[PDB]
């Protein structure tokens, strides 16, 4: 097969390639932070990195972070509007390869 | 040599890379933004965590929108040839696509553009990670009881 | 340790949890389609699924899709404005577990 | 029994689930949108690919914005108890956060909300995958020569 948009003589990659955005929350949502213990997301991210950085690929580590934040945290507020709320982090990957912090 | 697959980023360069932490706790009164109590705990936890992963951690506290842009520009202009990756952690108030400096907003796109494959050649082909702790809007998730 | 936002008696998960959005292109960008062969993204997604669905976790499959689209495709247009352009798909994960199509 | 980890979704239910493919090729003249030549190739490739993964594939062609919403609502109201997951593929013109019906736009949020954990209980805790082939804006990536 042959075409006009593949097998270019000069190899190029997208300027937006190889970026990874680890958002603490879903698009359009508030992000929660405990005034004493820190944000749910950063707390969880550090915990999962400390435990799995020498064992799992980064996306899998971030997936564990998603589960930890989603299951273990729920807001507490005297204001009913902000009470008993949940949060799910949002992994946005434009990476082109697997990423391991170890080798 | 034997078969080479190339399915994972080369992370064995001399340096793992930089981990820039922007920790905005106190905001100018004029902005009407509240202080972010507990963010220092996050900043310290990140510093220790990435330190153990062998990253060159650099922390900055309470940066104005101008200082954020200047910092990012300067960092993107460094020679990252011997670094495997780049990490930037943003801790502040925010809205969709925005991160707040102590005196006003900064488009996340402006920050990340400095690191584009064509603008930071020593990072081309290397993972550029942006960790963002900030609001992306005003919606609240009521959750659902699991069974 | 103890706090106001963890270890809830009644377990809940975010209503936005367990969603995965596999976007053909990065936020704010056009998405490319070959009038004869189909879109770069769908072409690549099907190819990677056929080859790796019984071997790799979904995020890793999508990462292969990202690399395929990013490296192998470049637009061709008589209009200089739309000529020689690139594309990088965008994986947005709010999943809480690893996903394998096989068991 | 032995140690249980629960790190991967349970994908051994009786059915893998539905794979809804919305293939919009022809648009109403009134919208001024061009036909999407080649989309049928995508639709067929998807049908075969997901068929082999054991999904119940259902295809729909040229749906108006009303039909898209109706289809999604109806599907979300089915009993997915015996299904491991849900897949929806959208092939059409689009803009950031929007997918086009043959006669106008549909907010992606409206489509996905039907499947929220609290609105589609038989899918709560199960992976809901949305595959989207459509523009997300008008920016063009000039790329960068690799070395």
């Amino acid at each position: 097969a042959s075409g006009v948009d593949d097998d270019m003589a000069c190899h190029k990659i997208p300027v937006e390639a190889d970026f990874l955005y680890a958002y603490s929350t879903a698009p359009g949502y508030y992000s929660w932070r405990n005034s004493k213990d820190g944000s749910w997301f950063i707390q969880s991210l550090c915990a999962m990195l400390k435990q799995y950085a020498d064992k799992l690929e980064f996306m899998h580590i971030l997936t564990r972070v998603n589960r930890k934040v989603a299951t273990e945290f729920e807001s507490f507020s005297f204001d009913a509007t902000f009470h008993a709320k949940k949060q799910i982090p949002c992994i946005v990957s434009m990476l082109t390869k697997e990423l391991y912090f170890y080798h | 040599s034997g078969i080479s697959l190339d399915n994972s980023y080369k992370m064995d360069y001399p340096e793992m890379g930089l981990c820039i932490i922007i920790n905005n706790k106190n905001f100018h009164k004029s902005t009407g933004m509240t202080s972010r109590s507990g963010t220092d705990v996050d900043a310290a936890n990140l510093r220790e965590t990435f330190r153990n992963l062998k990253y060159e951690v650099r922390n900055k506290n309470d940066l104005t929108r101008e200082e954020i842009v200047e910092l990012m520009r300067d960092v993107s202009k460094e020679d990252h040839s011997k670094r495997s990756s780049f990490v930037c952690v943003l801790l502040s108030h925010g809205e969709e696509g925005i991160i707040f400096g102590t005196n006003g907003p900064v488009d996340l796109k402006k920050i990340t553009n400095f690191f584009r494959g064509d603008r930071c050649r020593s990072l081309t082909g290397k993972p550029k990670l942006f960790i963002i702790q900030a609001c992306r809007g005003t919606e609240l998730d009521c959750g659902i009881e699991t069974d």
